[PDB]
RNA sequence: CGCAUGCGCCCGCCGUCCGCUUGCCGACCCGCAGUAGGGGCCUUUGGCCCCCAAGGGCACGUGUCGUUGGCUAAGUCAUCG
RNA sequence: GGCUUGUGGCAGCCAAGCGUUCAUAGCGACGUUGCUUUUUGAUCCUUCGAUGUCGGCUCUUCCUAUCAUUGUGAAGCAGAA
RNA sequence: AUUUUUGGUAAGCAGAACUGGCGAUGCGGGAUGAACCGGAAGCCGGGUUACGGUGCCAAACUGCGCGCUAACCUAGAUCCCACAAAGGGUGUUGGUCGAUUAAGACAGC
């Protein structure tokens, strides 16, 4: 099981000094492809929001967060702010996936596809597991059906592997739903 | 129309990837592109619909059932025997058997096929002349 | 956003026989036969029969269709409804001559399948219009200067009326003042 | 910069190239469309330009200043002796166009027609169509000819007859080599066309069987030759100044 | 049933000479690119790794009472993902061999 | 696209409902690899974008001509087979001996002329419209475009194809009767050979 | 389509030799249409089954391009009328 | 000839106003965005062991930012214009 | 030539600062090009990469995935780069803030 995006809890503080023997300890929940990039973004946010630089700061702890039950489907809501070609905007989106990592990957892909927003232009404000009744988007609410039933409208025809691939076939494919 | 649908309890064949040839049961639907599948010998996980071929078999289960419940439902529906006896299911087994034949077995099969072809040709000629 | 299932159903009167095959709809009734080719629509047409009662219903649904795709379900249902109306009651279009000075002379040819207009705005040119298949045009007797178009196919009758109307357009004049022409005044059923 | 003043271009680009024609006899490039509901009839004919004269006639044209008045008009006399039909050719409709399927010739061919197949008729042994003629003397030969005609009926889509002029009748011409051309048969079914063509073998077809008085026709031929010519006369360009 | 006249046993598969190892603007004729019939993946190429190949062609003159000539080679490594292989011959294959067939034998064997 | 890699004297392809460009690319690679290809029913080739767009594109192509000497090219062929040939030439280094030889290995026909009407015809899955074009999107038949731009043999092709299809239907009915007779013969012979049927059973589909 | 040369030319059979080849080695295989469907059996208005790639089928396919002789029903392939 | 487009030429946007009343039938002040290289400038990249330097005459072709002609929509288009 | 920068409406204009490059330098990529990207080099064998690519031309997937677009204007298609603006669209796709609604929301009877 490999996820492109991982969730980390990064803990850090400003370097102790004479004035502050025990400086405030700050924690963040961040998304990054690696722990190194997670720490980089943690220090970026600490510098921008608390005036604590990496040079005069201390790294305390970093742990990965894994989905409790990756075997079941959940509804995930993501509150984010992104930058467009003309300014900044806030955005709330909903996704269905077995893990929040998959939901975040879907969020990045959808932002790229629909708004041409690159990964570095997106800040995640909040994440949460939404119950079915509290979902706001029709896209997620359409699969909240006890008896869900539909045919496979679009299926791509291919051999099990390229071993059986042939340029020529005697008959055209026979497709039906 | 639409003899087959994706449904809770629908049995599907994995038609692509490392899991090709395996039967799975659709126990939930994530979205239009992927569902939650399960089977006795795997861990319930998601799979894209593009890698699934729906079969004519369906079992009576509730969504995301327990492993024991799913196994009991599959046994009651006799999914394995029904799939194996069907021509579609028998096709994969016959392909595997043909791939597994050895040189001496291939020679014996060739002899049997030649004899059958000769006898059938004689029989057909007699029928035509009749 | 690719709605999973959009579906609409219509009731079929017992006096009409209907067949569906590969999106080819055949409609039968006392007035005759009508046909339509819905192959251009990526929809699923199904005919449902109630064994206990015997009444017919036509269900058209779209799977994972967009708004543009889903908009065609009601169009197809309305087309089938028009076919049923045409095969049971028929369609009757009424046209009226409008003129200020020169009366419009209409000459119906043999079989009530063609019409001649000769004195439109005092023009020496003769205008010829041929009725479409299954549509006949007759000169009304009870109403002065009225044309009656009757047929089974709504589209053909309406198109014949449109041809008649467009054959008598005024040119090089203020059409607001020069209102001469032949216009559709009433749309109804023969029965 | 744009030309100072506008005038139409000299000559037409639709008659390019202005080369010598690859033929001496006018070629029918398109025959009249065939209507099968009419009787079989020929579509073309061969003639010879004799000369010119003028005529006077009373014009019947209401609304014209010449109505009930005399008019003098130049005319051309074309001598059209009857043509002799000597064969039938059938073509098959194909995706690449019309394809010649088979040619059937008459038993007897005049010396005038046979001269068309030689460059030096007098010096030759005159063997043309001698073995072909013998097919009409043996029973199997006539059977084969009838079979060829049946195949033409079965597979052909357009039928044309082979006809040649009786050129020696015009002694003013110093030519004994007749002109041969294919004339399309229009009207009737393919079998009717073939029967009409065959029935005319070694028989004369008068000009009035094709054309009639007051009919509008087209004339195809090669213009008078003038050799190497300059632009002023060849294209109509204006002369440059004297100096 | 057929009545054919030819080799009675075939112990080789055919290979089409695609060309040489090359870039868009450079060519290296020391290596030849060969497509083996029935081989569609680089995984399948593993079986043919090191197998001997022969390029048989005809010459105008007779050598040892024969117009046939043979340049030997072998399969070196897979090329790409679709089953093409890189092959080395005792002498560089002539450019005119492009589109011609080579024989891929079953030896040296590992079974 | 590395190539088919098959060893055959020639391959006959039924171009019906094949996307023009993808079929052209696949066949160009096959021809360059040394294969001999015969394409039939070029008039049934499909072009995406619809009739209007393709017609405008062909008119734009027709605009191109050497100003001082139009006979020097480009040559604007109208027939579907020639259109397919030119499209393929566009994907082949036709100005070299290798490209010329590859082109010389290709034959293109409208309809199914003999002897190819009695030869098995294959299809290219990678270029099939059913797999490449979503239902509802615009496409046009190559024959229709050719007829619109000055091809006057469409009706003859239709008539010949109808005749060929009638003959093929008769032959297929005869073959079905023969197949039924063969199944009857196999049933009759079943009792004659026990062990052979036993050995063959685990392999029969 | 006509005519085709008197130490000539053309056609068919047999022996031998040379040359060209778009690259022989089983160089085997004719249904149409459709892919929001098609087909078969059974015919309740109906029920059942197949498809889900030629991923198939056919073929003494078995012998130093294949040893010495004889018989040879049926089948199949080839050659000749 | 090449870059540029100040200048020349040709378009658009907002709507204070004009138009018996009515911003937009027809116009568009104050502002503001463009396009073009048939103006003239700016520059000096090519040509000084030389690319014949105005205009007219003749001849062909090409463009549209359409004067006339074909077909149309609008009007402070009754008709005509 | 990146960045700093003067005159000029601007210029492939004219003039300065740091550094690098071309000139004096081939080679792979950008179709093509003195300056861009990569990288600098004796003659060879093998392996692997940089920039850039893997439908054909043309070596490498019509590879595994998600959405958007339909161009009846030549839809669009990769730093330098071989241009496009202000204004608009009830085309379609996501978001933000408001209003009405099962004491029954909007259109027609
Ligand atoms: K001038
Ligand atoms: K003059
Ligand atoms: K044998
Ligand atoms: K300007
Ligand atoms: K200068
Ligand atoms: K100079
Ligand atoms: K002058
Ligand atoms: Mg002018
Ligand atoms: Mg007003
Ligand atoms: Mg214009
Ligand atoms: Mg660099
Ligand atoms: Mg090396």
């Amino acid at each position: 099981v490999t996820y492109k995006f991982h969730q980390y809890q990064v803990v850090g503080r400003a370097l102790p000094t004479e004035n502050d023997e025990h400086p405030k300890i700050y924690r963040m929940k961040l998304w990054a492809t690696n722990e190194v990039r997670a720490k980089s973004k943690f220090w970026y946010y600490l510098r921008k929001l608390k005036k604590v630089k990496k040079s005069n700061g201390q790294m305390l702890a970093i742990n990965e967060i894994f989905e409790k039950n990756p075997t079941k489907i959940k509804n995930y809501g993501i509150w984010l702010r992104y930058q467009s070609r003309t300014g900044y905007h806030n955005m709330y989106k909903e996704y269905r996936d077995t893990t929040l990592n998959g939901a975040v990957e879907q969020m990045y892909t959808e932002m790229a596809s629909r708004h041409r927003v690159r990964h570095h232009c997106i800040q995640i404000i909040k994440t949460a597991t939404i119950p079915a009744k509290l979902c706001k988007r029709e896209s997620t609410k359409q699969f909240h059906d006890s008896k869900i039933k539909f045919p496979l409208v679009f299926k791509k025809v291919r051999p099990p592997s390229r071993k059986l691939k042939t340029t020529y076939k005697a008959t055209r494919p026979n497709l039906f739903m | 129309p639409f003899k087959r649908f994706v449904e809770i309890g629908r049995v599907a064949l994995v038609n692509y990837g490392k899991d090709y040839g395996k039967l799975v049961v659709i126990v939930d639907v994530i979205d239009q592109n992927r569902a939650l599948i399960d089977a006795p010998d795997m861990v319930r996980s998601q799979i894209n619909f593009k890698r699934l071929s729906l079969t004519d078999i369906k079992i009576d289960i509730k969504r995301i059932p327990k492993k024991k419940t799913l196994v009991a439902a599959m046994e009651a529906a006799d999914v394995k025997n029904k799939w194996e006896s069907s021509s579609w299911g028998r096709k994969l087994i016959v392909q595997k058997r043909r791939a597994s034949l050895n040189d001496f077995d291939r020679f014996k099969l060739m002899l049997a096929k030649i004899k059958r072809a000769g006898v059938v040709r004689q029989e057909l000629a007699k029928l035509k002349k009749e | 956003m690719k709605t999973i299932l959009s579906s609409e159903t219509m009731d079929i009167p017992d006096g009409v026989n209907i067949k569906v095959k590969a999106k080819q709809i055949e409609v039968e009734g006392p007035r005759g036969k009508l046909t339509r080719n819905f192959k251009h629509l990526n929809l699923d047409f199904q005919l449902i029969k109630d064994e206990e009662t015997g009444k017919k219903k036509l269900k058209i649904d779209a799977w994972f269709g967009s708004r543009k795709t889903t908009a065609a379900i009601r169009t197809a249902l309305s087309h089938v409804e028009n076919l049923i109306t045409g095969v049971t009651k028929g369609y009757r279009y009424k046209m009226r001559f409008v003129y200020a000075h020169f009366p419009i002379n209409a000459s119906i040819s043999g079989g009530n399948k063609a019409i001649e207009i000769r004195n439109f705005l005092g023009e020496k040119r003769v205008r010829k219009v041929d009725m479409l298949e299954g549509v006949t045009v007759v000169r009304s007797e009870k109403v002065k200067d009225e044309l009656v178009l009757d047929g089974n196919d709504i589209e053909l009758v309406s198109r014949s009326a449109a041809l008649i109307n467009q054959k008598c357009h005024v040119k090089n004049k203020d059409i607001r003042k020069f209102l001469d022409g032949i216009y559709v005044s009433e749309k109804g059923r023969i029965v | 910069s744009h030309r100072k003043f506008e005038h139409p271009r000299h000559g037409s680009l639709g008659f390019l190239p202005r080369k010598r024609a690859a033929r001496h006899r006018g070629k029918v490039k398109a025959f009249p469309k065939d209507d099968p509901s009419k009787p079989c009839k020929l579509t073309a004919f061969l003639g010879y330009k004799a000369g010119m004269t003028h005529i006077v006639r009373d014009v019947e044209k209401p609304g014209s200043k010449l109505h009930k008045k005399e008019t003098c008009e130049a005319v051309t006399i074309i001598e059209t002796p009857p043509m002799v039909i000597v064969g039938v050719v059938g073509y098959v409709k194909t995706p690449r166009g019309l394809r010649c399927l088979n040619t059937v010739w008459a038993q007897h061919l005049s010396e005038e027609l046979k001269r068309r197949f030689y460059k030096n008729w007098c010096k030759s042994k005159k063997k043309a169509f001698l073995k072909y003629s013998k097919k009409y003397e043996t029973d199997e030969g006539k059977k084969d000819i009838q079979t060829q005609l049946e195949k033409l009926k079965k597979y052909a889509c357009v039928i044309r007859v082979l006809a040649h002029t009786q050129i020696r009748k015009m002694k003013g011409l110093k030519q004994k080599k007749a002109h041969l051309m294919e004339i399309q048969v229009n009207g009737g079914t393919i079998a009717q066309k073939v029967d009409f063509a065959y029935g005319f073998f070694e028989k004369q077809v008068p000009v009035d069987a094709v054309f009639q008085k007051d009919e509008m026709i087209d004339i195809i031929g090669v213009t008078k030759g003038k050799g190497y010519e300059g632009v002023v006369t060849r294209w109509g360009v204006t002369r440059l100044p004297r100096k | 049933v057929k009545g054919r006249q030819g080799e009675r046993v075939r112990l080789y598969v055919r290979g089409t000479v695609l060309g040489y190892k090359r870039s868009k603007s450079n060519q290296y004729p020391s290596t030849s690119l060969i497509q083996i019939e029935g081989v569609n993946t680089k995984e399948e190429v593993d079986w043919y790794l090191g197998k001997r190949m022969a390029y048989i062609y005809k010459a105008k003159t007779k050598k040892n009472n024969s117009h046939y000539r043979c340049i030997w080679g072998k399969v070196c490594r897979p090329h790409g993902n679709s089953g093409v292989v890189r092959a080395k011959f005792k002498s560089n294959l002539p450019p005119k061999s492009m589109g011609s067939k080579v024989r891929v034998f079953m030896y040296p064997s590992n079974i | 696209v590395s190539g088919s890699g098959i060893s055959a004297r020639r391959i006959v392809v039924d171009a019906r409902h094949h996307m023009l460009g993808r079929l052209s690319s696949i066949l160009a690679k096959e021809l360059l690899n040394g294969q001999k290809v015969v394409v039939v029913r070029c008039e049934e080739i499909c072009l995406s974008g619809g009739l209007v767009r393709q017609k405008m594109k062909y008119l734009r192509f027709l605009r191109k001509r050497m100003n001082t000497k139009p006979s020097h090219g480009p040559i604007h062929f109208r027939a579907p087979s020639k259109i397919l040939w030119r499209t393929i030439r566009g994907m082949i280094p036709h100005k070299t001996k290798r490209g010329a030889a590859a082109l010389a290995r290709l034959k293109v026909y409208e309809g199914v002329p003999p002897p190819y009407d009695k030869i098995k015809r294959m299809v290219i899955p990678d270029a099939l419209k059913v797999l490449r074009l979503q239902a509802g999107h615009k496409y046009c038949l190559l024959g229709k475009l050719s007829s619109e731009v000055g091809w006057n043999h469409y009706d003859t092709i239709k008539e010949l194809e109808n005749k060929r299809k009638e003959r093929a239907q008769v032959a297929y009915e005869r073959r079905k009767q023969l197949a039924k007779l063969r199944v009857k013969a196999e049933k009759a012979a079943e009792e004659k050979l026990g062990p052979q049927l036993a050995i063959i059973a685990p392999i029969k589909y």
